[PDB]
């Protein structure tokens, strides 16, 4: 019954092909609700969920200003990190920032986060106390020093423990039919021979929300984790998710294998069997 | 630099039934850096009316994207997703297999 | 609603 709001921002330098590409998106749990793309015509923060559309002009003007301000900061950051790492003008680099807050079933604060990455790797992140920083190499220590001198953690903490949770609750209320739902997975297993001595057993979960799910195979009750191909949970495109897990088994042994499904919409975890 | 290969999945939104309109998805996840080319194919030809999701990333910073188009499955027509990325020496083609 | 007071590195 637990929820989260997260904003994700990516900027990519493109030396000689314009100013950096900037993309921003916001989510409540697994549902996207807003986006911004610097290469789009509108130059506005735009709705991506029907329940956010009701926010008035002040909201959209305000979110547009903020997201443009984020974009400008990341543009500066790209030049700064080049200097910190002594990198050349010519190559393309990526900065990513994500932040947000988590609340429990009662919608009270659990934790917040605010993290940054340069070229695919941790750079700097607020620690769980929201008062100090973890800096992942020496360039990030420079950033820590400047951010500590500027009292950045204090204003981030006021947002993460206050504003962030307050807007999350508002979204959860306004978007309740979409966001407070739980759709339990529809499960089945398929069987296809891959030769006359081996068969693929694939355990499927379809049409579920939220995205979080566990799929496992057992053989005589022993977990088969090293032998299981597990795909990334994937969007169906309609607001729900899909996932499967497969094992290749000697023909004749099917009845030894069971698939186990855990999801918050199930009243009990499921066990699917071949007998 | 860090480079991470796209994990590619091609599938329909709903269980596919010949003659019944549906949506064809190509979900690419787990990649880095973010520049990627993804086409949906019908009998090897690029489908031009394809839409895609806004770029986002997972907890480990790797990117994901969903490309999608409306389609009506038949017995004869073959569908695929073609993906290129810096980690791939040539485009990777993954065929839609409805019998998974 | 997104944050304010985000600084450059």
């Amino acid at each position: 019954g637990s929820h989260s709001m997260r904003y994700f921002f990516t900027s990519v330098s493109r030396p000689g092909r314009g100013e950096p590409r900037f993309i921003a998106v916001g989510y409540v749990d697994d549902t996207q609700f807003v986006r911004f793309d610097s290469d789009a015509a509108s130059q506005r923060m735009e709705p991506r969920a029907p329940w956010i559309e009701q926010e008035g002009p002040e909201y959209w003007d305000g979110e547009t200003r903020k997201v443009k301000a984020h974009s400008q900061t990341h543009r500066v950051d790209l030049g700064t990190l080049r200097g910190y790492y002594n990198q050349s003008e010519a190559g393309s680099h990526t900065v990513q920032r994500m932040y947000g807050c988590d609340v429990g079933s009662d919608w009270r604060f659990l934790r917040g986060y605010h993290q940054y990455a340069y070229d695919g790797k941790d750079y700097i992140a607020l620690k769980e106390d929201l008062r100090s920083w973890t800096a992942a190499d020496m360039a990030a220590q420079t950033t820590k020093h400047k951010w500590e001198a500027a009292h950045v953690a204090e204003q981030l903490r006021a947002y993460l423990e206050g504003t962030c949770v307050e807007w999350l609750r508002r979204y959860l209320e306004n978007g309740k039919e979409t966001l407070q739902r739980t759709d339990a997975p529809k499960t089945h297993m398929t069987h296809h021979a891959v030769s006359d001595h081996e068969a693929t057993l694939r355990c499927w979960a379809l049409s579920f929300y939220p995205a979080e799910i566990t799929l496992t195979w057992q053989r005589d009750g022993e977990d088969q984790t090293q032998d299981t191909e597990l795909v990334e949970t994937r969007p169906a495109g309609d607001g729900t998710f899909q996932k499967w897990a497969a094992v290749v088994v000697p023909s004749g042994q099917e009845q030894r294998y069971t698939c186990h499904v855990q999801h918050e919409g199930l009243p009990k975890p499921l066990t699917l069997r071949w007998e | 630099m860090i480079q991470r290969t796209p994990k590619i999945q091609v599938y329909s939104r709903h269980p596919a039934e010949n003659g019944k309109s549906n949506f064809l998805n190509c979900y690419v996840s787990g990649f880095h850096p973010s520049d990627i080319e993804v086409d949906l194919l019908k009998n090897g030809e690029r489908i031009e009316k394809v839409e895609h999701s806004d770029l986002s990333f997972s907890k480990d910073w790797s990117f994901y994207l969903l490309y999608y188009t409306e389609f009506t499955p038949t017995e004869k027509d073959e569908y695929a997703c073609r993906v290129n990325h810096v980690t791939l020496s040539q485009p990777k083609i993954v065929k839609w297999d409805r019998d998974m | 609603a997104a944050g304010i007071g985000i600084l450059t590195v």
